[PDB]
């Protein structure tokens, strides 16, 4: 019956479980991976090795944060559970391709790890840039699994994004049009287009990089006539939307709990919220040869990149005024999902105008390859993306579970990981602008200060990791169970109880015209 | 239920799927690492297995057992778009690729394209009858579809089969004019575009054509009626996409790169 | 060739309890065995690969 | 180069740098403001016991949410895309030096007149003399004329670096087979340091730049005592 | 299948104690092996 | 109709391949192989090849694919 | 002659052409000159240009290569 | 020297290339020549080329134009 | 449906417009007019036009369109 059930699942919700799970193991690794960066910078001088083992872990914390934690955690396990739910639909439209995704990422995570066991590790950055990755400059097995490692997360990704986009076209109420669905299964739908499109192109970049390394082909070799920017532009091209396709679900979970505990019925201007995730998704594809402003690329290319990446502004400024609009007028409840929501609309915000800066090519060739890229990266991803994820997690841990979380507890959380996140971000904008560059080991002296105060916050925000496992354990520990939620009429998803059944909608939602 | 959806049985071949994946990119590292075929053989066995059994299950559940609803349909036409559309985007980055180096030729190469010392193949010759092959191809398909419409169970196989021949005549010959090609894939980005493009694209008409001999099989077992035959439909589109990447490598590789 | 459908429709409806993978009967068992056999084998086996290239 | 507790960019050495610095502080500017105004509205929305709950009419607002972030776009645009121009701008060099690229040092060949070429290595930190700074000074510096329009010409001999010097407003990368132009004018005479900036490998942190800009007659001697 | 709180989990909650051992194992073993890799590379 | 398409089958497509099939025919037979140059932008070696001797590409024609040291 | 001077033709961040446009007129005008037993002296310019922008390595290898014949550039 | 050898460059019956080639060829290399002050006998092959294939009305109005300062091509 | 068509042409063609409007608005400066040269190839004259003095083209701007003789 195990078996049957957790191995062999053709059921939405149970793979929306096993998604969380591999996600949640997945943050405790990539954790791990930057408490090991952070030990390294937190005083000058070496503590691990050269900048071959820092850079091993640079890598892996990427990839790891990425692949295995942000991606299975919002399209694998609050897609998988929401989605179905909030079209009344009884499940994904390939139930059984479903389980495909999610078991294609135990076996990329093993390669990833074995890449970093064998020879050296591969020390190339998440970008995997040739010559570097090139088979002189890192000889052995390291680069090819850790391209073996994106294949399979590619492939899971392709097959669940097909999945999503078929069963948000073809299995909604028949009077439901695509006009009234949530916006969290429009954010889905959107990532989903946005994978299609992008992975192959990253499947087609990777696999060139693996014939250079061991047939023979030259596609980055100059000595062959290939070139080194040509993979720079195929990674990109998925690069770019790669980043909507992380904030994208963040965008849907956050419309869902500003509304919530708002105590709304519905977001502020949908179709405009709508529209907006369209036209981001869309600008997505047109502006990745912004990683590119210091390769060498022509003033008129560049005159172009820094406009189109600009525009994407406008309608994420729509979304960022909607949720404060849905806020507006409302009987607020305080709720810990609430706090990470607005921690959400006012970090983004501020990581959104950083990478506005950098949109500027002029400006860009001192602040490219320098912290004040990583400290723009970081307010949309670990106070973006972690924050729409927290958010979600305490929100819908009850419907998930059927049991509730001690609000007070996941209260402090929220306050240990917000003093924390900004404590090691903030500071590294002095370290970019004042030029301290990217992927080093050790720092001129003068840089010591902000990365003294930036390794402290680390550690702030570990505790908060340590914290959360605790309050996760104290919630399965204590079986408080749900009884009531307010808002059924606008949440459909909490309508089949807390858990729900195995099997929902097996007589489908009465809608009529 | 009162919906018309499948609930597909709990089912091993998405876990079988999984590790086949695992032992395939285990084994080409064994392979290119560790001078070893073994882990790669036993990914090929597995990934083939797995394949065979959850396309078997597939037949079962709609052929024999009705769950392909009119709904079910829709679902899958819309999957096998999407897939489709994928490996058009997998196609776009070789086709990248190819422009990129062919377009700026860089001083290697003699600052010129075709690159100093290749030889093109005369695009008048095998090329040109391949384009011959696959485009009658696309005429015999479109030949079946509409017998097996009108209910015709003879002309329907005896189409398929023209298409399935023709399919593997575009085969052979590309096998000869990869053993006859005075370049090889060691030949600089001319020989790595040519040969990683026409390869994968080789490789797609070797699925396409496996694709339309389950659907030939499959029709002589009488398992698609006039008006519910997806399986051939979606070998059908599948095949279209091939000839038109086909169309494609001929007019950029083939033509206005030699 | 004949239309042998029905047949088939029978046996893959009867009321059995089996999933779809095994309605076939024996062989399907066998088959899975092998197949699950070999993947799992060869999952243990590329581990102690692993082991092997993690050392040099 | 960086001092302790810097906040902001390294003093301009060069006009390009300072057009950069002005630039920056306008658009600084609009990203504090943008900042505060949602932290602010945040906490406006946040204060009131009134509610308002019933459907909002969205498209009248949705006007001012489009506009009002358009123009401030261009305004940032407009600039921006004048200095992209002016770096562009044929300016007629005196000199051009080429640097490569190597793991782990970078190489400076002089080859307008004489086969000058040597190589430019991080000191030790063991070999450090007094007041010389941790990871930055080289042995051979990069000497160049002061007051005088400098074509630098960028590659690697191996995989991707990037020659850097930010109080110069300079980051041009080093691709192997390809030649990157940039141009370099110091306003002043001095020592400006920069880092290699593409992950290169073992000891990508350990291969500075360090210009060293003095009058020309003074790199006339230099330049013919390293022959 | 088992339905209702506890039950719709690869993991039993019946027993707090047997879960913090299991949940320790499970968030310990992720958070521990970087560090491992980390002296496994050190050591070569 | 079918009836539509096996004429398209029979009487353009297959006469194409038929007339492609004698056009290829006799433009075939070995033209001659050019000199050996050993330019290094050809024959490339980064890696030996993971089968034979590790220097013969896959589907390698003693006739017209010189090694990096010439023909065979 | 200080330097090489703007050149129309080569505007852009990339300068690979110009280095390569500049080697390969040089050498062609001195295997002209040397042919009719004319003076390689009308090549100056083609020379100091090379010489100023190009990579030592690079005109090293292409040296290198036209002795072999296996200079893939046409002189 | 009888007349212009074959030229694989041109190998087809319409010659118009042919002639316009080596007369730009001839044009140029005697502007090189004249301007180090070197000397225009290197330029003689495409002289004699040229003189054998060209019309002499395109020679004369070519001649024409460059004197005029309306010659297309690039010399 | 309608309503998406409508979407499209509010939410994505007239923005495109728009925006190819500004571009166009930014560049639409007097470029620097050039030497005239009598190239034998451009200002042809085998017929006098049927209107005007014969010389002159339909939408003859004299700013940037000389006559053979040059710029009025
Ligand atoms: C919970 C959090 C836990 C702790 C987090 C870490 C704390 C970091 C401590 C910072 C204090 C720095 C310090 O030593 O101050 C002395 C410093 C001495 O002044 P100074 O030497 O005359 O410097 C003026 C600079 O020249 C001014 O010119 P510059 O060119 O030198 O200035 C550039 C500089 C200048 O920027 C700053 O000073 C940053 C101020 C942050 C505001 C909070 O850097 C930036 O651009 C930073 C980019 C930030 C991105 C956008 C941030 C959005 C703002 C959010 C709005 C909320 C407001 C309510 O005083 C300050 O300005 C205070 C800071
Ligand atoms: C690089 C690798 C990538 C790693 C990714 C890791 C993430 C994977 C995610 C999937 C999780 C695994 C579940 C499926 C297969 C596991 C099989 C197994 O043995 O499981 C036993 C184990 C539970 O044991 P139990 O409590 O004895 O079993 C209760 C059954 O009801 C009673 O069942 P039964 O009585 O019929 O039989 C149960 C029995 C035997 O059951 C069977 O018959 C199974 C036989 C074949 C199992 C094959 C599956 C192997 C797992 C695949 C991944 C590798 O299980 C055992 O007690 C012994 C099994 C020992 C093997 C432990 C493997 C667990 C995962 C390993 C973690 C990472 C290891 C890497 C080490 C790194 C060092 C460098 O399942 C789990 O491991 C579950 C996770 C552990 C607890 C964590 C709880 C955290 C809460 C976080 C909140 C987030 C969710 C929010 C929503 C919540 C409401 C919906
Ligand atoms: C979730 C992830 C995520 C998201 C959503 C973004 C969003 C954006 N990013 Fe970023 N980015 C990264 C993750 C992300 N980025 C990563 C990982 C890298 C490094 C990659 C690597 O090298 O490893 C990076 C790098 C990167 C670069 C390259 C810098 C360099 O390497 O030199 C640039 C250049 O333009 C860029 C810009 C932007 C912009 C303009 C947006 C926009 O989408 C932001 C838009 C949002 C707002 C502007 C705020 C809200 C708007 C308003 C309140 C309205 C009013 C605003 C105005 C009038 C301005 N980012
Ligand atoms: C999602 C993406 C993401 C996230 C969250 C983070 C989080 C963190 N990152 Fe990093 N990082 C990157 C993506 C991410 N990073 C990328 C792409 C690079 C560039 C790599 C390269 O240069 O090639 C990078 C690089 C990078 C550097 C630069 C290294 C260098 O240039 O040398 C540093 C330096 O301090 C850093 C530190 C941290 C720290 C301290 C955190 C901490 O904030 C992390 C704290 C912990 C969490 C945020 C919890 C995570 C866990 C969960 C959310 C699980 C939840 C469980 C349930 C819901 C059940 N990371
Ligand atoms: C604004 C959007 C576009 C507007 C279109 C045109 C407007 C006026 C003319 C209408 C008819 C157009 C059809 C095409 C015919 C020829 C020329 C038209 C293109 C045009 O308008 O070209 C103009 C010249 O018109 C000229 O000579 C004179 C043109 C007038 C006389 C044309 C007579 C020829 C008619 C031929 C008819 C044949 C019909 C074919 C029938 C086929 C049936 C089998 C260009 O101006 P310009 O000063 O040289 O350069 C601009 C310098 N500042
Ligand atoms: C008739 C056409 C049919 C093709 C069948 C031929 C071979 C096996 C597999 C083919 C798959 C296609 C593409 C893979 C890449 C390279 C092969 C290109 C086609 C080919 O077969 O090329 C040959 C070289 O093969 C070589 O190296 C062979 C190398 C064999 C190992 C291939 C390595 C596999 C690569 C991994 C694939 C990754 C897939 C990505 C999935 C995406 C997930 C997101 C050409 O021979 P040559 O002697 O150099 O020149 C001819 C001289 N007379
Ligand atoms: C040497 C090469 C080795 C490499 C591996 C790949 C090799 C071969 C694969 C060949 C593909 C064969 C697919 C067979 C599918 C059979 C099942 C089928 O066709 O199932 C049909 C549904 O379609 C469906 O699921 C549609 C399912 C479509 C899947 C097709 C996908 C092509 C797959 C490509 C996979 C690898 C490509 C990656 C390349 C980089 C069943 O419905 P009907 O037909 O309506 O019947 C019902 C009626 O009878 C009722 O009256
Ligand atoms: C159902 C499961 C039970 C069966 C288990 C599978 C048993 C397979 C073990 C055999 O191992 C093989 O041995 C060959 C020789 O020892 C290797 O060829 C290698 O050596 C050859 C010649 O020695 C070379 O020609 C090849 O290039 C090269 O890959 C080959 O790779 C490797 O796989
Ligand atoms: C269902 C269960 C799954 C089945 C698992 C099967 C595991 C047993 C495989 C046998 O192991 C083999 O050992 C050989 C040692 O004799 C190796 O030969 C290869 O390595 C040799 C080592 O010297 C070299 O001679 C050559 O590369 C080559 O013969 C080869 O790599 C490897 O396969
Ligand atoms: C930047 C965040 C600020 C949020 C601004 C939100 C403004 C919302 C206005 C729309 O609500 C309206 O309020 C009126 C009653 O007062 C109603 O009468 C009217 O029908 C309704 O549409
Ligand atoms: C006799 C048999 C009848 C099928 C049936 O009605 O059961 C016929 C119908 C169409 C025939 C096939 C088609 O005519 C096409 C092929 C023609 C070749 O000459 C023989 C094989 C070939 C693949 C045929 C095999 C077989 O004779 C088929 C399958
Ligand atoms: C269901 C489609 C709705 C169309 C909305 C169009 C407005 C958004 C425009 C941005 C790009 C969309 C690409 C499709
Ligand atoms: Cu050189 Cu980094
Ligand atoms: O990627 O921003
Ligand atoms: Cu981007
Ligand atoms: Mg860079
Ligand atoms: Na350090």
């Amino acid at each position: 019956m195990f078996i049957n059930r957790w191995l062999f699942s053709t059921n939405h919700k149970d793979i929306g479980t096993l998604y969380l799970l591999f996600g949640a193991w997945a943050g405790m690794v990539g954790t791990a991976l930057s408490l090991l960066i952070r030990a390294e910078l937190g005083q000058p001088g070496t503590l691990l090795g050269d900048d071959q083992i820092y850079n091993v872990v640079v890598t892996a914390h990427a990839f790891v944060m990425i692949f295995f934690m942000v991606m299975p955690i919002m399209i694998g396990g609050f897609g998988n559970w929401l989605v179905p739910l909030m079209i009344g639909a009884p499940d994904m439209a390939f139930p059984r391709m479903n389980n495909m995704s999610f078991w294609l990422l135990p076996p990329s995570f093993l390669l990833l790890l074995a890449s970093s066991m064998v020879e050296a590790g591969a020390g190339t950055g998440w970008t995997v840039y040739p010559p570097l990755a090139g088979n002189l400059a890192h000889a052995g097995a390291s680069v090819d699994l850790t391209i073996f490692s994106l294949h399979l997360a590619g492939v899971s990704s392709i097959l669940g994004a097909i999945n999503f986009i078929t069963t948000i076209i073809n299995m909604k109420p028949p009077a439901m049009s695509q006009y009234q669905t949530p916006l969290f299964v429009w954010s889905v739908m959107i990532t989903a287009v946005l994978l299609l499109l992008s992975l192959p192109v990253l499947a087609a970049g990777i696999t060139m990089l693996l014939t250079d390394r061991n047939l023979n082909t030259t596609f980055f070799d100059p000595a062959g006539g290939g070139d080194p920017i040509l993979y720079q532009h195929l990674f990109w091209f998925f690069g770019h939307p790669e980043v909507y396709i992380l904030i994208l679900p963040g965008f849907g979970m956050i419309s869902h709990i500003v509304t919530y505990y708002s105590g709304k019925k519905e977001p502020f201007g949908y179709m405009g919220m709508v529209w907006a995730m369209m036209s981001i998704g869309f600008l997505g594809f047109i502006v990745w040869a912004h990683h590119m402003f210091t390769v060498g690329m022509d003033v008129d290319t560049r005159a172009y990149f820094t406009s189109a990446t600009m525009i994407i502004a406008i309608p994420t400024g729509v979304k960022v005024f909607s949720w404060l609009a849905t806020l507006h007028g409302g009987n607020i409840k305080w709720s810990p999902a609430m706090m990470w929501a607005l921690g959400f609309i006012f970090l983004f915000t501020v990581g959104g105008l950083t990478g506005i800066v950098l949109a500027n090519s002029s400006l860009d060739i001192v602040l490219h390859d320098t912290y004040y890229v990583v400290a723009h990266f970081h307010y949309v991803l670990s106070m973006g993306a972690v924050f729409a994820i927290m958010g979600g997690f305490v929100h819908w841990f009850p419907l998930f579970s059927g049991y509730t979380l001690n609000d007070t507890w996941a209260k402090i959380h929220f306050a240990i990981m917000f003093v924390g996140v900004n404590m090691t971000f903030f500071p590294q904008h002095f370290l970019g602008l004042s030029g301290m560059p990217r992927r080093y080991s050790d720092y001129p002296d003068a840089y010591t200060m902000w990365n003294t105060i930036s390794s402290m916050g680390s550690f702030i925000s570990l505790t908060a990791v340590m914290l959360m496992v605790f309050i996760i354990w104290e919630a399965f520990a204590s079986k408080r169970e749900v009884l009531t939620v307010d808002l059924t009429t606008t949440n459909l998803e909490w309508l089949n109880g807390c858990p729900p059944p195995y099997h929902t909608f097996e007589e489908p939602t009465y809608v009529n015209l | 239920q009162t919906h018309a959806y499948h609930m597909v049985n709990p089912s091993p071949w998405p876990l079988t799927g999984a590790l086949s994946a695992l032992l395939m990119t285990s084994g080409l590292t064994m392979w290119f690492h560790f001078n070893s075929m073994t882990l790669l053989m036993i990914g090929l066995t597995t990934n083939m297995l797995t394949m065979y059994q959850w396309w078997r299950d597939v037949i079962r559940e709609s052929t024999f057992q009705g769950h392909h609803t009119p709904a079910v349909q829709k679902g899958l036409r819309y999957g096998m778009i999407l897939f489709i559309i994928s490996e058009v985007l997998f196609f776009t980055g070789f086709f990248w690729a190819f422009y990129h180096s062919s377009l700026a030729p860089t001083p290697e190469l003699g600052g010129c394209w075709p690159p100093t010392g290749i030889h093109p193949l005369n695009p008048l010759e095998v090329p040109l009858l391949n384009t011959s092959v696959l485009l009658a191809s696309g005429v015999s398909i479109t030949w079946a579809h509409h017998s097996l419409m009108e209910g015709d169970r003879k002309h329907m196989l005896q189409a398929l089969f023209i298409t399935i021949t023709l399919g593997v005549y575009f085969t052979l010959l590309q096998a000869s004019e990869y053993y006859e090609a005075p370049f090889t894939i060691s030949d600089g980005v001319y020989g790595s575009t040519f040969f990683v493009a026409t390869g994968f694209h080789g490789l797609h008409v070797i699925i396409g054509s496996t694709f339309l001999i389950v659907c030939f099989f499959r029709q002589l077992k009488f398992h698609f009626t006039s008006n519910h035959h997806f399986g051939f439909e979606a070998a059908a589109w599948y095949w279209h996409f091939v000839d038109v990447v086909w169309l494609f490598l001929y007019v950029s590789i083939y033509w206005w790169g030699s | 060739f004949e239309n042998r459908v029905a047949e088939k429709q029978k046996l893959f409806q009867e009321d059995n309890g089996l999933p779809v993978h095994l309605k076939g009967g024996a062989t399907d068992n066998i088959l899975y065995r092998v197949t699950m056999t070999l993947c799992l084998g060869g999952t243990l086996y590329s581990l102690y690969c692993l082991g092997w290239a993690s050392f040099p | 180069m960086a001092y302790p507790m810097q906040l902001g960019f390294q003093d301009a050495t060069s006009p390009i740098m300072e057009e950069l610095l002005h630039f920056h502080d306008h658009t600084l500017m609009i990203v504090f403001l943008i900042s505060s105004l949602v932290l602010y509205i945040i906490s406006l929305m946040l204060t009131t016991k009134l509610t308002h709950t019933s459907t909002m009419d969205a498209q009248e607002v949705e006007t001012i949410w489009t506009i009002l972030p358009a123009i401030i776009l261009i305004l940032i645009a407009l600039p921006s895309l004048r200095i992209l121009y002016m770096m562009d701008e044929i300016n007629n060099p005196s000199l051009t030096v080429k640097t490569m690229g190597h793991q782990w040092y970078w190489s400076y060949e002089y080859t307008d007149y004489e086969d000058l070429s040597f190589d430019s290595y991080m000191i030790p930190t063991s070999e450090l003399k007094p007041g010389e700074l941790r990871l930055l000074e080289v042995d051979n510096r990069v000497v160049l004329p002061m007051e005088m329009t400098i074509r630098m010409l960028v590659s690697s001999e191996d995989v991707l670096h990037s020659w850097a010097v930010p109080s110069l407003g300079l980051k041009t990368d080093a691709i192997p087979g390809r030649l990157n132009q940039t141009t370099l004018m110091s306003s002043r005479p001095g020592l400006y340091y920069g880092q290699c900036s593409e992950i290169c490998g073992s000891n990508h942190s350990f291969m500075p730049i360090v210009l060293e800009l003095v009058p020309l007659k003074y790199f006339e001697k230099w330049s013919a005592s390293m022959l | 299948y088992e339905e209702g709180p506890g039950k719709n989990i690869p993991f039993s909650v019946e027993n707090k104690w047997r879960l913090l051992a299991m949940m320790t194992l499970f968030f310990g073993s992720g958070f521990a092996a970087p560090f491992f890799i980390v002296r496994h590379q050190l050591l070569k | 109709g079918a009836r539509t398409w096996r004429f398209l089958t029979f009487g353009l497509a297959l006469p194409s391949v038929a007339l492609c099939t004698l056009n290829s025919w006799l433009h075939s037979g070995h033209r001659e192989r050019p000199a050996f140059i050993p330019y290094h932008h050809l024959r490339i070696r980064t890696k030996p090849f993971s089968w034979g001797d590790g220097n013969h590409t896959f589907f390698h024609n003693p006739r017209v694919n010189p090694l990096p040291t010439g023909y065979e | 002659y200080q330097t090489a001077p703007f050149d129309s033709r080569f505007p852009n961040q990339n300068q690979t052409r110009n280095c390569w446009q500049n080697y390969l007129d040089f050498h062609r005008c001195e295997k002209a000159m040397t042919a009719k037993g004319g003076d390689v002296s009308v090549c100056e310019w083609y020379r100091r240009v090379y010489k100023s922008l190009c990579p030592i390595s690079w005109v090293s290898t292409w040296d290198d290569r036209r002795a072999e014949g296996t200079f893939p550039g046409k002189i």
